[PDB]
């Protein structure tokens, strides 16, 4: 519980990556860009690509948190379930400004603003010691330009495991963290301490590449 | 900053922080609504014994509201799997909306898996957000599956067919946890319905004397009384006010 090892990143394509050389972790936590059907400035994984990511090597027993938009309410239930969790809670967050007020964006092809974002609470396993309860299922945090999602995700995740080894997938660099090792191809190169994992990545990928397998 | 770390800290809820809980609209519209509406109409029906195929014309948007065990946590409850057996399909106009109050555990897989039954796309996730500003020192039984204190409800609303009427409404009702053993859904969610104009031809199955309201058919099986007439509550959607959207103004006759 007292552990607080620093952050690690890995810039990488997630599809590509082998995370075998990760080990295990209490906690994933996955923020993907999901194919929501629509022209988006940016890239998105197809349904088949998130459905072949690897995410079951990453953990015997403990917890994940998928964040799910639009048609990802209904795809990121079958990933999580395919990936092997069962989904035991939704954790909702209210944007707000720095005045506490909803921020409320719309859609065209909505009949409501939204003004929210859920993230999916899986569970595999048997974990045993987590702080269950603690926190309760709503955020109400500030919109950053730094990063996707809240800060406040961290710190539940932090007292429901305190001191555990912890997973990113789709993370920004503002978002590293102790305890954390950070995913993305946003990332700036590679910074790995934990000896066991160094040890794994030189023997699985030497002349430190990370290619299309 | 941190409302959760303040959570853990105070009991109070991060939600007992958010502000305000332009507009001459919504009078205007309001009113439409007031002055389409049919007479309030309900039924007593043990829903479980009772054919739901009885109750015509069909429907432009269902409010679904059975009693689940975790609302009464402090016989007559609805599991998933009674819920699941619901001919709602023989019911709903081929183009029409469902919003099915799904609480905060298991149902909100399960009525997923009832909506695409029924033969709707999940379109929205509305949720009841409850404060405790008036009690932020009790603490809730936590379900063995719970990770977190669960301080919410979800009503999915569902659609089927194809898509002076705009869309002011967000995805949220906040209000405070009502009192032990009050079942009680927000009256907000029948704001939020009333103001898509999605037709006047509404069911609230599972609803109570309490929630009768005009512009709906109540139908539940605590009802005291029943005023139902299949051909009465025709007669209300008849030419020419078939495809009144419930905010525009009343066909004039002689
Ligand atoms: C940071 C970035 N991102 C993308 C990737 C990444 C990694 N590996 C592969 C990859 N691909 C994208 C194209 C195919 C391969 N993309 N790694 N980091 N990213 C993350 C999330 C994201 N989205 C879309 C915007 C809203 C986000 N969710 C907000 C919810 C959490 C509150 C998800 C967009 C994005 O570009
Ligand atoms: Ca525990
Ligand atoms: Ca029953
Ligand atoms: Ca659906």
């Amino acid at each position: 519980a007292d552990r607080l090892f620093p952050p690690q990143w890995i810039c990488c394509d997630i599809r590509y990556l082998d995370v075998s050389i990760l080990g295990k972790f209490a906690v994933v936590m996955a923020d993907p860009p999901w194919d929501i059907h629509m022209e988006l400035p940016y890239g998105t994984l197809t349904d088949d690509e998130m459905r072949r990511l690897n995410i079951p090597v990453l953990q015997d027993d403990g917890f994940l948190f998928l964040w799910v938009t639009g048609r990802a309410m209904e795809l990121g239930r079958e990933c999580l379930n395919l990936w092997g969790y069962e989904r035991v809670d939704e954790i909702i967050w209210v944007k707000t400004n720095q005045l506490q007020r909803i921020i409320r964006t719309g859609r065209t092809g909505h009949w409501l603003n939204h003004g929210k974002e859920h993230c999916l609470v899986g569970v595999k396993g048997n974990p045993q010691g987590f702080n269950q309860g603690l926190d309760c299922d709503v955020i109400v945090a500030e919109v950053r330009s730094t990063s996707h999602k809240p800060d406040e995700i961290y710190g539940m995740i932090e007292r429901l495991s305190p001191g555990t080894r912890k997973i990113e997938l789709f993370g920004r660099p503002h978002n590293v963290q102790p305890n954390w090792i950070t995913l993305g191809n946003q990332l700036d190169g590679i910074h790995l301490l934990d000896p066991d994992v160094v040890a794994r990545f030189k023997q699985r990928y030497p002349d430190g590449i990370i290619s299309k397998p | 900053n941190d409302y959760c770390q303040h959570f853990v800290d105070t009991g109070h809820r991060p939600q007992n922080f958010i502000r305000d809980v332009l507009r001459e609209l919504i009078r205007l519209k309001d009113e439409l609504i007031a002055k389409s509406n049919t007479p309030p109409m309900y039924l007593q029906a043990d829903i479980e014994a009772f054919d739901i195929r009885e109750l015509t014309p069909k429907f432009d948007v269902i409010l679904l509201e059975p009693p689940l065990e975790e609302y009464y946590r402090e016989e007559k409850c609805w599991t998933w799997d009674d819920i699941m057996k619901l001919e709602i399909d023989e019911i709903a106009a081929p183009r029409s909306f469902i919003f099915l109050w799904c609480g905060s555990g298991e149902g909100l897989d399960l009525g997923r898996v009832c909506l695409r039954k029924w033969g709707y796309r999940r379109c929205e996730d509305i949720c009841w957000i409850k404060t405790n500003k008036n009690n932020p020192g009790k603490t809730k039984t936590l379900d063995p599956k719970a990770v977190f204190q669960r301080t919410k409800e979800h009503c999915l609303m569902g659609i089927k067919g194809t898509v002076i009427h705009a869309n002011v409404d967000i995805d949220l009702i906040i209000t405070e946890e009502p009192e032990i053993g009050n079942i009680e859904k927000p009256v907000e969610i029948f704001h939020i319905i009333e103001h898509f104009c999605l037709g006047r031809r509404r069911l609230h199955l599972f609803g109570r004397d309490s929630t009768i309201r005009p512009g709906w058919l109540t139908v539940g099986p605590t009802l005291t009384n029943s005023n139902y007439n299949a051909e009465t509550y025709a007669s209300y959607f008849s030419a020419p006010n078939s495809y009144l959207t419930g905010c525009t103004e009343e066909i004039e006759r002689l």
